[PDB]
């Protein structure tokens, strides 16, 4: 098992894929998932040693490139949106 | 604004940023 | 003038409880955060 880094993962059958972390919700015992507003999937039950793993997607953000007029210049500076900088 | 209050952005609505932040409104 | 300031200053006070008390004077705002807000739970819902 491993956090913090985009997996492909499944759990006990359940399959998604997401960042898994470390998370403070707290299940009732019999239970299995954790939901969402959506009734997307959030937090799991790691099974072999019971834990509390969030979820979350990629990252997605659109590109956008800012650019001058390609009057002015070829140059131009790309925006990823809505992301931190590190999978760039 | 105490009155009025990735969910979406799992599938792909992304709520882009008003270009003005509230700051400067 | 010194009663027009009282006047205006004591109209200015109960605008704060106008909105402090009361949490549908800013419906209008709110419904339009809801409807938003629905329709992308709908738009959602319609994947499952
Ligand atoms: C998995 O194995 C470890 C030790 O190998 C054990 O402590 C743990 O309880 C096991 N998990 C389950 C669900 O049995
Ligand atoms: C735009 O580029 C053309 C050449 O392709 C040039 O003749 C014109 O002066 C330029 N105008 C501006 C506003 O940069
Ligand atoms: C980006 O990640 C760093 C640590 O990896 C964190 O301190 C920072 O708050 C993050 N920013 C965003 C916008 O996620």
């Amino acid at each position: 098992l491993v956090k913090n880094k985009c997996v492909n993962f499944n759990f006990n059958g359940l399959t998604g894929t997401g960042v898994l972390t470390e998370s403070n919700k707290k299940f009732l015992p019999f239970q299995q998932f954790g939901r969402d507003i959506a009734d997307t999937t959030d937090a799991v039950r790691d099974p072999q040693t019971l834990e509390i793993l969030d979820i979350t997607p990629c990252s997605f953000g659109g590109v956008s490139v800012i650019t001058p007029g390609t009057n002015t210049s070829n140059q131009v500076a790309v925006l990823y949106q809505d992301v931190n900088c590190t999978e760039v | 604004f105490n009155k009025v209050t990735m969910a979406y952005r799992f599938n792909g609505l992304t709520v882009l940023p008003p270009l003005l932040t509230d700051e400067m409104i | 003038q010194k009663l027009i300031a009282n006047q205006f200053n004591s109209a200015i006070g109960k605008i704060q409880d106008s909105l402090s008390s009361t949490a549908s004077a800013l419906g209008k705002l709110q419904d339009v955060v809801n409807q938003n807000a629905q329709a992308l739970n709908t738009l959602v819902k319609q994947l499952s």
